[PDB]
C-alpha cells in the first residue's frame, strides 16, 4: 500500500479466509473473519501450553 | 509555444473544411480551437444506463386505450360481429378504432422525436392486454384494414360480412385462452416513405372487433365485464432526411 | 453467520406498504387506499413514514418514523448509496385479475406538504399528468402470479444521497427529503380488479423493502437531535421521553 | 388458463447500469475514503452517553447507574444496535473525560473497580484489579472491563440470576464532572438479528 | 396449424416477460401473436441517409446569436477590456454573454430530444465565424468563467482586470489573423450530470470580450464594421434515465 | 478568534471571512480555481488570558458546511484536547460529500 | 485603413524558482473586492494579534 | 492535468499591454499611447503596474494591481528566479507597414 508513513497503518492486520463481498447480502461465517480456536493461535492458551515461566511467576 | 489556458492568435493552413454531423463549415483557415487538456469524463450518467437512440425511444411501448366492456348491453362495443351486411346504414360494429400510424406519432412524446424529419418507415407493433375473471368468456377479433378510409366502401372492412372481417390479418382474442395478443403491421404506404411534414395521411386502419359478446351470469352484477389495455410502438424505423418544419397536427 | 453485517442487517426485509386494491380503483391512477403513502414508494434506504403523536395538556407533537432494518442503519449515518430492492406481493385468489404497473420516477416526489408532516399528491400521479411512457416499468399480470421483485440500482446526480428521509420534513423543511430518495415507485392499475361477487371484492398488496450493493458514507447522523429510540409510553396521556443534550 | 394463484419469483433490474461493486468504490475513492461493511467497528468506536455524569465526592458509584439510562435511549451504536440484537457477549470500554469546573483537592485522584452487574457498592468489596489516574495530569481515564462471565453470552432481557458478569466502579475523592464515551473490547459482539424499533424524531411543542 | 392471414386462440407457455426497451410486460402466457410472414422493408429511407441518433442530433451546430460591430462607437460592444476594475458601478464591457448549457438546450429543436430525460453529462462545443474586410483591424476573446453567477463578485471575470480576464480560458481572435475560432467547453457540474428536470441551474458563462476596438478609416462610413456569427453544439453526451416531466423553461 | 462559552461555534463563522481576504494560501490560491476536493485540517493554538474555569477543555465535532449548530447533533466523532496540558488541538475533516468536486 | 494600431503584449514566465514561502509585503497578501459604488470604503483586514 | 504547478500557473499568459502605435509617433521614441507602462516592459515576475483608488469623506488612497498568473504566484514569496517571455502581437492589416 502507499503510504508516506513509515508505520503503514495503526495495527498489525491479521488475514481473514473470507470469500464474499463484505456489504453484500450473502450470508457470510463468522469464524472464517477471525480464527481463534482454542489453540495457540491466543496468546495466553499458548504461553498453558508451552507452559512458559510466566504462567508459573517467573 | 507552450502556453496553457489559452489560444493564441496565429496563421494555419489556408482551406478547411470542418463537417460537423449536417452542418459543413468551410473556413479560409483552420480555426484556432482550444480544447481541455487531458479532459476527463467527470459524470457518471454512462454508468446509470445506456443512452436511448430515437429508434430506441420509438420503440416505447405507450398506452394509447383502456377499454371496459360491460355484459347486457347493446352497446357497439358488446354487440358483436354480423354475418351479413346489407346497407351501410347497418355496418360491422367495433369496440375501438385506431388511425395508424398517427396514432403512435401523436403519442408518449414521439413526435418530439420526429419532429426536424421528413421521410419515415416502420412498423407498428401492438400488444393488448385483457383481463377477465375466470367466470366470464367471449371472443374478439383484433384485424387491420389498410387504406380502409381511403378506398371505395364495398372493399372496407367495415361493410362486409363477418366471413370477410375474419378472412382480414387477425389476431383471436379469447379471454380465458389468450388474455394478451400481439400484432406487427408493417410498413403500409405505398411510397417510398412516410411523409411527416406534407402528407397527414394514414394509410392502415386497426379495428378491434367482437365474435363473442361478454358472457356472464344471468343475474346483473358490476363484475360481469371486462378492461382491455392497448399498447402501440413502433419497428423497424428509418429517420433519414431532416428539415425546419413540423407538423402542427402532432 | 456474522449478522453485524451491513448487508445481513439491510438484507433483512420489512413489510412498508399494505395498500387495499379494490375493483373501483381506477385505471392510471396510483392505489391510495390503505396506508400512509398509498401507491408512492419513495426509491431510498432512509425512512419516508412517519406518524405525529399529540398530547394535549399546549401541544408537544412527537413525531415516530417506521423503520425497516435497511432504515434503522441509515439513520446512523449521513450519506447512503445501494440498490433499492421491493418485493411487491399480492394477496388474493386463483379468481382475481388484473394489471399492475409499477413504473420507477427519479428526482423529487409530488408532496402535499403539512405544518407537522409530508405526504404525496395523488392528483398530481395520474395517467394524464404523469404518463408512464417514457418510464422504466413492470406491468405485472395477476392472473395466476402474485409478486415481483423489483431491485432498482442507484441512479442520480450525486455520488450519495442524504440520509435524513422524513426526519423533521414538513412545509418549511422539504429540501432533505427530495435529496434523500433518488425516485419512487408507483403502483397504478393498467385494468382494473376483475373480481367474482363470490370473491373479496379488494386485494391486499404488501411490499416488502431491503437494501443491496450497500456504502454508508460518515458515522454521523445528520439530523438535528441524536438517535432515539422511540419508547412508547404506557399511557396516551404521558408524555415521551426527551434525552438531556446540554453538554454543561 | 390455469386457475391458479402461484408464484414465479421473477425479478427485474432497472436501467442498464454497470457493476455496482466498481462504482461504489469510484464513489467512495472520491466522497468517503473508507468503506464501513460491518456494524461491530462501530462497538470499537467511542461514543459519548452522557457529555456531563456529575459524582459525589467518596461515593463508589456503579456504571449502571448510567448505562441502565443510556441503554434506552438509543443514543451511542452500543444502544442503537443492541434492539436489533437479544444477545451480547465479550467485554466493554468506558472513557472518562474530566471536566470538574471547581477544585475540591491538592490532589484529584478517579479510581476504577470491577463489580458484577445490577449490584450495588454496598454489596462488593473495593478489592481486585482497579485503574488509578490525576485528572490533572490525565484527564482521561481509559479503563477496560473483560467479560466475567458464567455464561457465553448475556441477554439484554432481565434475568433470575443476578452478578453473573463483570462491570465497572467509579470512585473519585471530590465531585467530578465527566464526559462518559464507552466502546467494546476487541471481542464484544452483538446475538442474533430480530425487528426494529420506532423511532423518536423532532418534538415541537405548539401552542394551541 | 398452418393457417395464413390469422392466429388463432390458443394455449402457450404459462409464464413470459417480454421487455421492450424499458417497458417490461409479464403475462399469463405467451402472447399469441401475428407478423407478417417473409417480411420485406417496402421503403427507400435507409438508402437515403443514415438515421441520426439523439447524440447526433444535439452534435448539430445552431445558430445562435449574430453581431455586428460598428467602428467609432462607445457601445458595449466596442468599448475595449479595461486595464483595472476599481468598483462594481465600472465593470469589465463584453459583446454577448451566455449562459450554458441552457443557451443551447434551449435551441435548435433540442429540448424536444431532450425531452423525457432526466440526467444529462455533455460538452458544449463553440464555432465563431466572423468575417471582416481586409481594412479593419481588431482583436476579440472569448472566453468562459464557470459559476460566474453563482460566485463571489470578487471571483467574477467581470470585476476583474485585463490580465485577470485574459488569465481566463479563451482564444485570440484577430479579425485578419483567426476570421474563425473554436472552443470546447468541459461539462462544468460539480454534480454527476446535470438535472434537466428539477435543477434549471447554469454552471459556465461564455464571454466574448474587446481587447481592442474595431480600427476602421478616420472617415465616417457604414462599412467600417464586423459581423459575428456564433454557433453552438454539445459533445460528448449521454442521457441515461426516462421520466415523465419536463422543464417548462425548454 | 474569541469565543463564548458553552457555544457550538461552526467554523465557517470564520472561513467564510477568511477565504475572501486572501491571507493563507487556501484562500490567496483558490481565486486561480473553481472547484476543490479533499478534507481540511485546523489547528487551534489556545492564548486565553483569563481562568475561567479550574478544568478548560476544547472539543471539536463535525457538521455538513453552511449548516447551523441548532440544526446539527453533537454525535459522530469527536476530539477533545486540554489547552493547559495541550495548547493545539490538531483537529482534521475529511471529504465527506456527496460530490467528488466542491465548487468554491 | 486605421491609422494607429494596437500592440497587445502577454506575459509569461518559464524556468521558475521561487524561494522563501513568505512575502517581502509590508502587509500580508489581500484579494481587492471590488465594492459596489465608488464611494464605499474598502475591506481592511485585522492583523492585530491580540 | 496537473493544474498546480508553478510551471503551469506562470505559463498562463495574460494581457498586460495594449498600446496605441499612431502614424505621428516619432521614431526611437518608446510607444506611450494607450496604457500605463507606454513602451517599457519591466522584464520580471512582479507586478510593476498599480493604481490608486481615491474615496474622499480626508482621502483613503488605495493602491490596486494588475497582476498576471505569474505576478499572482511571485507575491507569495520574497525573492523569484525566471526567464521571462513576451508575446507582443500587433492588430494591424496587409497594409499596415512599419
Amino acid at each position: 500500500p502507499t503510504s508516506e508513513n513509515p508505520k503503514i497503518g495503526p495495527i498489525s492486520e491479521v488475514a481473514s479466509g473470507v470469500k464474499t463481498a463484505a456489504n453484500g447480502i450473502e450470508r457470510i461465517p463468522v469464524l472464517g473473519e477471525i480464527a481463534k480456536p482454542v489453540t495457540a493461535a491466543v496468546k495466553w492458551f499458548a504461553d498453558i501450553v508451552g507452559g512458559v515461566a510466566a504462567i508459573f511467576g517467573w | 509555444t507552450n502556453v496553457h489556458n489559452t489560444k493564441l492568435a496565429s496563421t494555419s493552413a489556408e482551406n478547411a473544411i470542418e463537417k460537423e454531423q449536417i452542418t459543413t463549415f468551410h473556413d479560409v483557415e483552420t480555426p484556432n480551437r482550444i480544447d481541455t487538456p487531458m479532459a476527463q469524463d467527470t459524470s457518471s450518467a454512462r454508468s446509470m444506463d445506456d443512452t436511448h437512440s430515437i429508434i430506441q425511444f420509438l420503440q416505447r411501448p405507450v398506452l394509447i386505450d383502456n377499454i371496459e366492456i360491460v355484459a347486457g348491453t347493446t352497446a357497439d362495443n358488446n354487440t358483436a360481429l354480423s354475418r351479413y351486411v346489407l346497407d351501410r346504414t347497418n355496418p360491422q360494429k367495433y369496440i375501438k378504432q385506431w388511425t395508424l400510424p398517427s396514432t403512435v406519432l401523436k403519442a408518449g412524446g414521439k413526435a418530439q422525436k420526429l419532429a426536424n424529419f421528413k421521410y419515415l418507415r416502420c412498423d407498428v407493433q401492438v400488444k393488448i392486454v385483457l383481463n377477465a375473471n375466470p367466470f366470464i368468456a367471449g371472443r374478439l377479433y383484433l384485424a387491420y384494414s389498410p387504406y380502409d378510409d381511403k378506398v371505395a366502401p364495398e372493399r372496407r372492412i367495415i361493410y362486409t360480412s363477418r366471413a370477410g372481417v375474419t378472412g382480414y390479418p387477425g389476431v383471436e382474442l379469447d379471454f380465458q385462452l389468450d388474455n394478451s395478443v400481439e400484432m406487427t403491421i408493417p410498413y403500409a404506404s405505398f411510397q417510398e416513405a412516410y411523409d411527416l411534414v406534407s402528407g397527414n395521411e394514414d394509410f392502415v386502419q386497426l379495428y378491434l372487433f367482437t365474435i363473442a359478446p361478454v358472457l356472464g351470469p344471468s343475474a346483473e352484477s358490476a363484475n360481469s365485464k371486462v378492461d382491455l389495455s392497448v399498447y402501440m410502438w413502433l419497428d423497424n424505423i428509418s429517420l433519414v432526411i431532416p428539415t425546419y418544419r413540423l407538423n402542427p397536427n402532432l | 453467520v456474522d449478522e453485524m453485517a451491513i448487508g445481513y442487517v439491510c438484507g433483512n426485509p420489512a413489510i412498508k406498504h399494505v395498500l387495499t386494491w379494490s375493483t373501483t380503483d381506477v385505471v392510471q391512477n396510483p392505489i391510495s387506499n390503505g396506508d400512509d403513502w398509498g401507491g408512492v414508494i419513495p426509491v431510498g434506504m432512509p425512512c419516508y413514514s412517519k406518524t405525529i403523536r399529540a398530547v394535549k395538556g399546549s401541544t408537544s407533537k412527537t413525531e415516530v418514523m417506521d423503520p425497516a432494518p435497511c432504515e434503522y442503519v441509515a439513520n446512523l449515518f449521513s450519506y447512503w448509496r445501494a440498490t433499492m430492492c421491493y418485493r411487491i406481493t399480492v394477496v388474493k385468489t386463483a379468481f382475481h385479475t388484473g394489471r399492475l404497473e409499477i413504473f420507477f420516477e427519479p428526482g423529487s416526489i409530488p408532496t402535499v406538504r403539512t405544518a407537522d408532516n409530508l405526504g404525496p399528491d395523488q392528483t398530481q400521479l395520474n395517467g394524464t399528468i404523469a404518463p408512464s411512457d417514457n418510464n422504466y416499468k413492470y406491468i405485472l399480470d395477476l392472473t395466476n402470479d402474485t409478486e415481483v421483485t423489483i431491485k432498482v440500482p442507484y441512479v442520480s446526480n450525486k455520488m450519495f444521497m442524504k440520509t435524513v428521509g422524513i426526519y423533521g420534513a414538513h412545509d418549511e423543511d422539504n429540501w432533505n427529503f427530495d435529496e434523500s430518495f433518488t425516485g419512487f415507485l408507483c403502483i397504478r392499475p393498467i385494468t382494473k380488479l376483475m373480481a367474482p361477487d363470490t370473491v373479496s371484492q379488494k386485494v391486499s398488496i404488501v411490499v416488502w423493502k431491503w437494501a443491496e450493493d450497500v456504502v454508508v458514507v460518515e458515522p454521523k447522523p445528520l439530523t438535528s437531535g441524536p438517535t432515539q429510540v422511540y419508547n412508547p409510553p404506557a399511557v396516551a396521556r404521558d408524555l415521551v421521553k426527551q434525552i438531556d443534550v446540554s453538554m454543561q | 388458463i390455469n386457475l391458479s394463484n402461484k408464484t414465479d419469483e421473477n425479478t427485474i433490474s432497472f436501467f442498464d447500469s454497470g457493476d455496482p461493486e466498481r462504482m461504489n468504490n469510484e464513489a467512495l475513492m472520491r466522497g468517503c475514503g473508507e468503506q464501513i461493511v460491518n456494524l461491530r467497528p462501530l462497538l470499537r468506536t467511542f461514543r459519548t452517553i452522557n457529555d456531563n455524569w456529575s459524582l459525589a465526592a467518596n461515593t463508589k458509584t456503579p456504571i449502571t447507574d448510567l448505562t441502565n439510562t443510556a441503554d434506552a435511549e438509543g443514543r451511542d451504536y452500543m444502544s442503537y444496535l443492541s434492539f436489533l440484537y437479544r444477545f451480547y457477549r465479550g467485554g466493554r470500554r468506558y472513557k472518562f473525560f474530566n471536566t470538574t469546573p471547581l477544585k475540591q483537592s491538592q490532589t484529584c485522584y478517579v479510581r476504577s473497580f470491577l463489580i458484577p452487574r445490577n449490584y450495588t457498592a454496598d454489596e462488593i468489596n473495593t478489592d481486585g484489579p482497579s485503574h488509578i489516574t490525576y485528572p490533572v495530569i490525565n484527564p482521561v481515564h481509559e479503563v477496560e472491563v473483560p467479560f466475567y462471565s458464567q455464561y457465553r453470552k448475556i441477554p439484554i432481557a432481565s434475568t433470575s440470576d443476578k452478578g453473573y458478569d463483570s462491570s465497572l466502579m467509579y470512585y473519585t475523592n471530590v465531585g467530578t464532572q465527566q464526559i462518559v464515551a464507552r466502546a467494546g473490547n476487541d471481542d464484544f459482539t452483538f446475538g442474533w438479528m430480530i425487528g426494529t424499533p420506532q423511532l423518536q424524531g423532532i418534538t415541537k411543542e405548539v401552542a394551541n
